[PDB]
RNA sequence: GCUAAACCUAGCCCCAAACCCCCACCUUACUACCACAACUUAGCCAAACCAUUUACAUAAAGUAUAGGCGAUAGAAAUUGAUGGCGCAAUAGAUAUAGUACCGCAAGGGAAAGACAAGCAUAAUAUAGCAAGGACUAACCCCUAUACCUUCUGCAUAAUGAAUUAACUAGAAAUAACUUUGCAAGGAGAGCCAAAGCUAAGACCCCCGAAACCAGACGAGCUACCUAAGAACAGCUAAAAGAGCACACCCGUCUAUGUAGCAAAAUAGUGGGAAGAUUUAUAGGUAGAGGCGACAAACCUACCGAGCCUGGUGAUAGCUGGUUGUCCAAGAUAGAAUCUUAGUUCAACUUUAAAUUUGCCCACAGAACCAAAUCCCCUUGUAAAUUUAACUGUUAGUCCAAAGAGGAACAGCUCUUUGGACACUAGGAAAAAACCUUGUAGAGAGAGUAAAAAAUGAUCCCAAACAUAUAACUGAACUCCUCACACCCAAUUGGACCAAUCUAUCAUAUAGAAGAACUAAUGUUAGUAUAAGUAACAUGAAAACAUUCUCCUCCGCAUAAGCCUGCGUCAGAUCUGACAAUUAACAGCCCAAUAUCUACAAUCAACCAACAAGUUAUUACCCUCACUGUCAACCCAACCAGGCAUGCUCAUAAGGAAAGGUUAAAAAAAGUAAAAGGAACUCGGCAAAUCUUACCCCGCCUGUUUACCAAAAACAUCACCUCUAGCAUCACCAGUAUUAGAGGCACCGCCUCCUUAAAUAGGCUCCACGAGGGUUCAGCUGUCUCUUACUUUUAACCAGUGAAAUUGACCUGCCCGUGAGGCGGGCAUAACACAGCAAGACGAAGACCCUAUGGAGCUUUAAUUUAUUAAUGCAAAACCUGCAUUAAAAAUUUCGGUUGGGGCGACCUCGGAGCAGAACCCAACCUCCGAGGCUAAGACUUCACCAGUCAAAGCGAAGAUCCAAUAACUUGACCAACGGAACAAGUUACCCUAGGGCAAUCCUAU
């Protein structure tokens, strides 16, 4: 048996808190603001991902370049190993040549 | 764990419910219930053909019994009722033999009559007048 | 060798619950007609035997307390007498093992 | 804990379903469960049978003295006695007429027995459960006792008669009560004992000597599964033939078949004409 | 009804921001207190080997450039810069914890907290993949060869699964296609643009080697060595690697044991036992290294190369797996390849799109030297070609036919035309390959197709029938009433969708993603089966004080090790509290300087030897502190094993071989045995008895393969050969009668009988041998030929209670097919218990082949001299740089078809029969050689790369890369001739991944 018996507590979502009521506001700051700013300049998050996209290999390479010299030793060694593996995989393994 | 099947129970019971009436461990253990249930449904599908074949052979047997009760084999009865243009099938012939003996007696008499007419005609020389029951009716 | 297939619960039930393996109901129990305790026919009433062994042990404790140490098997018969029982006329010249409780009704 | 809600609710519903198979609830009046309005229900009862019941008479044909008394006692209008009497009396008379005209030779004892069977509790309750009389009828005890269903059913027939006249009521009776004779043999409704005596009586009334019982056919005389075919005769002419395992039982069955043939109630009689 | 099943949070993951924190302790760490020093990543991995080589903001740009110009590598100038569609106790950190526990060590590394399977209630009744058609009826009747994966299909041919629950396997570009925006321009700079641009949508898995390299940890086992210690009774013999034989050490032969008492023991029988012996204690040698009386022996249970961490998610042309529903199209030309276990191209398949001919096909037509084939007008048809875009299959089996090879046979290799199979269904018995039949659902309707015999070895095999009119029976084929996408592998297209999160509703529309398990000897947890089976334990009586019977190479102490581990009390069937082991024994030491310090020990005296074994001066008049002290004990996971020394030598000390019973088999140990005494057997193994003789090998004692070989191997005195003229770390505080390295093995001598019978036995050279062979005599249950009794085991009662194994089983025999399960016969009420070993291909170890797997060994296989040593030349009597020669190593590889694998040939191109008549078609089948320029259209060696013909017109009559080159272009090798730039022999020590109807003849009529 892998199914619960009593009902879960009700997850109450407040669809009108501040974060949801104001979602998206200023996502047209460029078109409606004389192009002073750009939408990407509102993306809050990692230093090395604000307004950029890519597969895991490119993401790891970018992380190494921009914060590789600030990383803890073991995390950085893991990152280098990961880049090595992904290089081998994306460049030698796969259905399509 | 991001996504885990939360309802594997119902997918199991969909297959066990068809196995409660089995015998052994293969009525509560899925790994065996599945194989035997699948064999069960395959036989269930494939068995309709045999159902038709078997009911027809039962009817042929019952009709042979009834027709032998009146001194007349089964080849004669069917092969000489059609020569009288009676399209009674075999299900209803069996039902008549069991549940209406005298009607079947009459049908057997008719078959023997037509058989005799055929023998008499073939024994003769030429196209002498056809038998009183051997006259076909056209559409 | 080793088994080639698990044995099902059905075969195991036809073996384990076969009559030859069941515990038989005993046809030889009854009640001590006088004493009124359970007993088998060919065996002593357990309660009576225990109440006899207790007195035998007490008598033997007195015997040990009187003989002193080991290696003192007497060369005469022995008689045991309970309270208020003078040595009878037949028991003179036989060692007496005094006890300090009224003689049991079952001691004849 | 697996995160989710759908499987939990689905399992709760399945548990409730299982819990409503073991320990089912005590059955209760359909007039208490949800989705009930008496007026629409009674009007639909009318229109369903293809009959133009007068609404007031039909309303008072489903109310029983028990219900009136219980309402009077529970509080700290007409009842259906008269309609029930009219309906029962008319039903008896009309069934007698039907059976007499369909089966002329049958004796008055047999016709009265058939009429008691069809208007009895065993068949009236069956015809009253499968036409929603128990749902509309007012009483104390649920399920309504079969006697109360019977008296309410004939109250409804009485309302039908007082409303739409005799002929339509006769069609109603032909449609629901007489149909119950379908398949039943005669002596499954007219329960009798000592059939040979009754055969001898009827044959005497027609001035012919009592029948001689012979042994027509037999197989397995000595075994434990015999078959004796006993054939009554009446001055060298057969009038019946019966099977059995004992010769006594075969003679009894020969008497039963002879009685059926004389009373015109055979297995292959002209089937009742409903058109 | 038990067992269980359920839950939330304790916490954690990824971001953002901010730069983070009394005493004792480097000696033996956690100890109050005395005279040296630290300062290039190799290689797994790609190139399908491998050797140069191979990765550690945006844009310019994957451009310049580098590169066996292969795989791949790759700039710069300039440009400009508090949170969560995260986990929620098998997840998230390994975490309640780096604790418990494993390991000597480096190091490894957990678990968990809040009516599923299994059973009981309730054992079963002929028959059989356990179901289906059904039926009034559970069985009985008819039908019916388990699932996954791999091989051409596989009856199970083989692999995997006891069973439940949880967790467990498709990540992304280049183009294309679809839908939006804008459109000669698109885009929020860099880019593209001859309808394109911008955005989105779609597509590329999991587990597993032996290995390699680097840095740590290990000599508490074992090999050897060092320092300082210890043991060796008694007898015989007196200075001896002496004889018999205890302690001690080893481990010859047999039996027990084989998850055992023990991951190598027990009992007997054996070799040594004053020495080359054995042994306690501390130290040393460290992994291509150590050590080695060389056996590839040993270096912490597994060493032809330790172990741990890291590179490491090594790589794997090899094995195994790969998870919802439904539909549809869908299969066997060939070429090259260090290549035939694989890849690329083609052929075939699929989708989308464009266009118009495609298939069949008569008459005509295709050479000189039988079947048929090619080509098209019509005709029946509706398909075909072309374009854009991907994957997948590829060298299959059987049957008819024509050939080549082996007879015209060997169920034989190969080529060709056709069919079938790997797709449905019915028949010939079972039946992939023969005959009949396809497009799919419901029917309790119908018509047919194919389809029946004539006249040697367990146990024959449907039962029967000579003569009543020939028709009937028979499918998923066809018709009938209704409904329709609803029967192929690999692959490809499409329509739906379970559950979770997010946005908006507040189950739907969308967006997302750790998104679905009948299967990886998967992992974790639960419970089964074998199974209440195998195995284990407590001497007797009693008055619980005691007495009795029997046993021990045992016991007491110190040492080493361990650390409170049967003392009291109180709770239970082990938990807590309390208590204890008192120094005289043992450890913990020493003020400095100079001086000395020749002769053994052995009852130490006789003989005899060799292995040769502290004080004087100066300074100090201080006193007992500190620690060990227990036990039934330590190393072996808990234990018939291992454990140094002193003393008791059969016990003053210590213990208990039988839980109760009965006295079956088979098994184990022992005792006895008539007559005969090796006739057993490979052999006198075992046992009983104690004698003799020879032969082979080795001179002797000794040493060796811890755990299958103790030897005829190693070592060894003796002899011989080679090298070396000599200082303070080995040889060596040595010096040619010395030291090191080799061969051989003292010494002397030379450089026909046996048996009745027989394939066995019969350079000299004493002594010795658990060495090998033979013989005499004896002895005996080895045997002729077994038998009895005892003990353990055993069987039963009572307690405690495993493990391999297991798809499901409702688990028969015979014959046939290719066997408990299929077919045809036979048999058949259910159920324990004890036996047996014919069958369930019943549950480790070998042998053959393969891999452009791994690791070696040798070399006269290729490449090198980096390191060392000589020289030679420059550099200021020594070191630095360059060159040559060598040794020492280091890296690296082992082409293809094949008698029977090996031997040996051949490997590219060309011509003749197979392949009779367009094209093509194999051979280690059949027979032989070769190494002027421009330009419509075409042919081709079944791909590509190459190759071939050519009207007109103008002018004259064996690849790529590299080097030399101004050049016009040029060559050898690449002949393994689609070519690694340069690599052989071999693995009896090998390791991993895997695969496995007879020409010639024998015999009878
Ligand atoms: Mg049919
Ligand atoms: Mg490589
Ligand atoms: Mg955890
Ligand atoms: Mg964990
Ligand atoms: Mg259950
Ligand atoms: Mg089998
Ligand atoms: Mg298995
Ligand atoms: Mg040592
Ligand atoms: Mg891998
Ligand atoms: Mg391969
Ligand atoms: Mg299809
Ligand atoms: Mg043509
Ligand atoms: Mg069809
Ligand atoms: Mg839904
Ligand atoms: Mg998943
Ligand atoms: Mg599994
Ligand atoms: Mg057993
Ligand atoms: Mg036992
Ligand atoms: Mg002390
Ligand atoms: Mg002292
Ligand atoms: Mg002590
Ligand atoms: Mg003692
Ligand atoms: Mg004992
Ligand atoms: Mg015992
Ligand atoms: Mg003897
Ligand atoms: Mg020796
Ligand atoms: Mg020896
Ligand atoms: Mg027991
Ligand atoms: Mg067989
Ligand atoms: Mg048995
Ligand atoms: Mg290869
Ligand atoms: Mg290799
Ligand atoms: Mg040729
Ligand atoms: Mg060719
Ligand atoms: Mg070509
Ligand atoms: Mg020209
Ligand atoms: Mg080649
Ligand atoms: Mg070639
Ligand atoms: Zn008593």
């Amino acid at each position: 048996i892998g199914i619960r018996l009593t009902l879960p507590p009700p997850k109450v979502v407040d669809r009108w808190n501040e974060k949801r009521a104001m979602f998206g506001v200023y996502d047209n700051i460029g078109i409606l603001g004389n192009f002073e700013k750009h939408p990407k300049e509102l993306i809050r998050g990692p230093i090395w991902l604000r307004g950029w996209k890519g597969n895991e290999l490119q993401r790891c390479i970018r992380k190494r370049k921009m914060v590789g010299s600030r990383m803890f030793a073991d995390d950085l060694h893991n990152l280098n190993k990961r880049i090595r593996y992904l290089y081998k995989h994306f460049n030698r393994h796969g259905k399509f040549r | 764990l991001r996504n885990r099947v939360t309802d594997r129970y119902f997918r199991i019971q969909e297959v066990l419910k068809h196995a409660r009436h089995f015998r052994g461990r293969k009525n509560r253990c899925y790994r065996l219930a599945v194989r035997t249930v699948i064999r069960a449904f395959v036989k269930c599908t494939k068995a309709r053909y045999l159902k038709k074949k078997n009911m027809r052979t039962l009817w042929i047997n019952r009709i042979t019994a009834a027709s032998q009760e009146h001194g007349l084999k089964y080849p004669a009865l069917i092969g000489n009722l059609v020569k009288c243009q009676v399209e009674l099938n075999r299900k209803v012939l069996a039902d008549l033999a069991i549940y209406e003996p005298k009607t079947f007696k009459s049908l057997a008499a008719l078959a023997s009559r037509r058989r005799h007419e055929g023998f008499a005609a073939a024994l003769g020389d030429g196209k002498e007048p056809e038998g009183i029951f051997s006259r076909v009716v056209q559409y | 060798a080793a088994p080639k297939n698990r044995r099902t619960i059905e075969v195991n039930r036809c073996r384990r619950r076969n009559p030859q393996k069941l515990i038989k109901v005993k046809n030889n129990i009854d009640v001590c007609p006088e004493c009124g305790h359970l007993k088998q026919k060919h065996v002593l009433c357990a309660y009576c035997y225990e109440k006899v062994c207790k007195e035998t042990a007490e008598i033997r404790r007195q015997i040990g307390k009187q003989e002193g140490g080991p290696f003192k098997a007497p060369t005469i018969e022995t008689v045991v007498l309970y309270t208020g029982e003078t040595p009878s006329e037949q028991d003179q010249g036989k060692r007496i093992i005094e006890r300090d409780r009224k003689r049991p009704s079952w001691f004849t | 804990v697996k995160k989710g809600f759908r499987a939990a609710f689905r399992f709760q519903k399945e548990l409730e379903r299982q819990r409503l198979l073991r320990c089912p609830p005590p059955p209760v009046r359909r007039s208490e469960k949800p989705n009930w309005d008496y007026h629409a229900e009674i009007q639909a009862f009318g229109h369903r049978l293809q009959e133009n019941f007068s609404l007031d008479l039909l309303k008072t044909a489903f109310v029983n003295s028990c219900y009136i008394k219980s309402e009077e006692a529970k509080r700290q209008l007409k009842s259906n006695q008269e309609l029930s009497e009219q309906g029962t009396s008319f039903s008896q008379t009309c069934l007698t007429q039907f059976l007499e005209d369909e089966y002329p030779d049958m004796p008055t004892e047999g016709i009265k027995n058939l009429v008691d069977f069809l208007t009895g509790e065993e068949v009236v309750c069956h015809v009253a459960r499968n036409l929603a009389v128990e749902q509309l009828t007012l009483s104390e005890e649920f399920p309504v006792p079969p006697a109360v269903l019977q008296q309410t059913f004939f109250a409804v027939i009485g309302a039908l008669l007082q409303s739409s006249g005799p002929e339509r009521t006769a069609l109603f009776i032909r449609d629901f009560l007489i149909t119950q004779m379908t398949g039943k043999e005669l002596f499954e409704m007219w329960k009798i004992i000592n059939p040979m005596g009754l055969l001898v009586e009827e044959l005497k009334k027609r001035n012919v000597s009592a029948p001689e019982s012979r042994l027509t056919r037999q197989s397995g005389g000595t075994t434990a599964l015999p078959l004796y075919f006993v054939g009554l005769y009446c001055d060298k002419k057969l009038i019946a033939e019966g099977p059995g395992e004992t010769v006594l039982v075969a003679e009894e069955e020969a008497a039963r078949v002879a009685l059926r043939k004389l009373y015109g109630f055979t297995e292959n009689r002209r089937p009742w004409n409903y058109s």
